[PDB]
């Protein structure tokens, strides 16, 4: 469905002390020893909030990785109550 | 508003203006410190190195009193006091190239008062403290100026700075709103300051007879982070500042409160240190120091 | 967008400058069109009448045919190319000094149809009624152009067309609000027209044997309100036009109902007029209309 551009050989190099705060929102290029694994999680990529009050799902709502978007307001029907997701229509994608 | 604060603001930016001195045999007379401003610019540095004498010498020493005695009301009048020096001589560095945010570092003091040595009275003030490097926190981010989005009459509004406690916007990009529900903080457009938690023990030589070395938890921001070393002995100069304290709840001793519905406020705090100057205490290199 | 649309609405600005009736020997020829916009301009008036007969002599009278068929699909078309052909000549009057609603009037059409004579297939044409006016009601504004004020970011949206019905802006003041739920109309930034409905009523000489007389409403929308008094025998131009009725719930007959959730809505319906002019059937102004 999607697709990615892997960067390579950045210029600068830090190291991870040295970050300190400019480099916010920033490329980086660091270099480190690996010492925990978290396993692989699936996060939502293409989260369908439900609306039970319309009787069907929603539209698939792209998810931002920043924070969950919620259902405030159906701006179809102006429902409240449902705004959960639907395990399988929602399409995931792998964390770690 | 008040008077006093700024007329001390404008009168530390005038003993600034026409600071004066001789340079020893060479050099003439030189405003070391109007001077020491461009030197700083070359490498568009952050830190103003504020001596104490010098500010003591002036004014028959009732600036630097003045200073001393109220630091915490008194910095953000020096720091405008600061930016219109840098607009009136020296502008070119102002920018981030959005400002820096410029130090005073003050050194120099009188005396160094030690970890056992802290008062209660003398909070908001001033002095340096002498101790051992015991436990350093990481380069974590704080917020200092944020940028908020408003849940009602939605928009990006920045140059919101952040307060000791949290802060959000009253005032709207479109005003109808007057609401303040949801303000959001965005990463590209939030300002932050570099922060550093450092533990400090008393030293050995001055740990009072049948006493444990009592501790203490110094803040560093800005330039001054990550300098110190576990286990070495620093100074540290500042200002006393209080934090907030959920442990001291079942002390005996009557405690602080507020009321306004309840309206009531369990104020209980603990005393740490705000730090601005922190100093330990190839052969070419070696040799360089080498006199 | 549809293309016979765009088709007719070019050949009805075309035609708006290209036409020409011939003055005979006294005059040569002149733009008959052209000549009432130079009126129009002139006397600052809002409304033009174009006789039917010229439209049927011009192309063999196929969009004549076309425009009398389907007026109301048409009308828009007709209202955008007449404001181009403004536009071209005399663009002056264009703005009411905000816009100013140009009303177009076709005037001499080859038959007229009696009361009685109305028709189901006939809705939506143009044709032309004649009956005696009954009961006049009062000149009251009715919503050309609504804007309203917005729910979340509360803003006014300026200068939204009003429809038939009532209406709710789907963009906002603001981009991002997307939220229309509860609107606030201001009447500031809302157009109005001068709305005024006339009963007619069949005339003796046309009523059948037997039958007790029956009787028409007529929108009066534009200049033409107040026009004719009661008991004055008019000859009525405009649209056939169909408006929502609720009182016909028992008649016998299937009653069409639309179905959605369930989203059910009972389509009964009267029919009325919308006439877009009027026409009735000191010794100065008397001696000028003798011949
Ligand atoms: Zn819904
Ligand atoms: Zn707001
Ligand atoms: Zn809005």
């Amino acid at each position: 469905s999607e697709i990615h551009v892997r960067i390579s050989d950045f210029p600068t190099i830090y190291s991870l002390r040295e970050l300190r705060e400019s480099n916010l929102s920033s490329l980086v290029r660091v270099t480190g020893v690996v010492t925990r694994r978290t396993g692989v999680f699936p996060q939502l990529k293409y989260v369908k909030f439900n609306c039970l009050k319309c009787g069907s799902i929603l539209g698939p709502f792209f998810q931002d990785s920043n924070e969950e978007i919620r259902i405030s307001f159906c701006t179809n029907c102006k429902s409240k109550g449902p705004f959960r997701v639907n395990g399988e229509k929602t399409v995931y994608r792998n964390y770690q | 508003d008040d008077v006093t604060g700024e007329k001390v603001r404008e009168a530390f930016e005038q003993f600034l203006e026409d600071f004066s001195v001789q340079s020893t045999d060479t050099g003439e007379v030189e405003k070391v410190y109007r001077a020491q401003i461009e030197f700083m610019k070359i490498y568009d540095l952050n830190t103003i190195y504020i001596d104490y004498q010098h500010l003591s010498m002036r004014e028959n020493g009732a600036l630097a009193m003045a200073i001393s005695e109220q630091y915490y009301r008194f910095l953000p009048f020096l720091q405008k006091g600061l930016r219109r020096v840098v607009r009136k001589y020296a502008p070119e560095l102002l920018n981030t190239s959005t400002e820096r945010v410029f130090q005073i570092s003050f050194f120099n003091l009188p005396t160094v008062h030690r970890i056992r040595d802290i008062r209660s009275e003398k909070i908001g003030s001033l002095l340096s403290i002498s101790g051992t490097v015991t436990r350093t926190s990481e380069v974590r981010p704080e917020l200092y100026k944020a940028s908020f989005t408003c849940d009602m009459c939605r928009a990006i509004v920045d140059n919101v700075e952040q307060s000791f406690k949290y802060t959000e916007p009253t005032f709207c990009p479109n005003p109808s709103c007057e609401n303040r529900a949801f303000w959001t903080l965005n990463v590209t457009r939030s300002r932050f300051l570099d922060w550093q938690k450092v533990r400090i023990q008393e030293n050995a030589n001055e740990i009072p007879t049948g006493s444990m070395p009592r501790t203490l938890d110094v803040i560093l921001r800005g330039d001054s982070v990550e300098r110190a070393k576990p286990g070495d002995r620093c100074k540290f100069t500042g200002v006393e500042i209080v934090v907030p304290d959920v442990t001291q709840l079942g002390l005996p001793g009557v405690k602080p409160s507020s009321t306004l519905s309840l309206g009531v406020r369990d104020l209980t705090y603990k005393i740490s240190f705000l730090a601005c100057h922190v100093i330990s205490i190839d052969q070419e290199v070696f040799l360089n120091s080498l006199s």
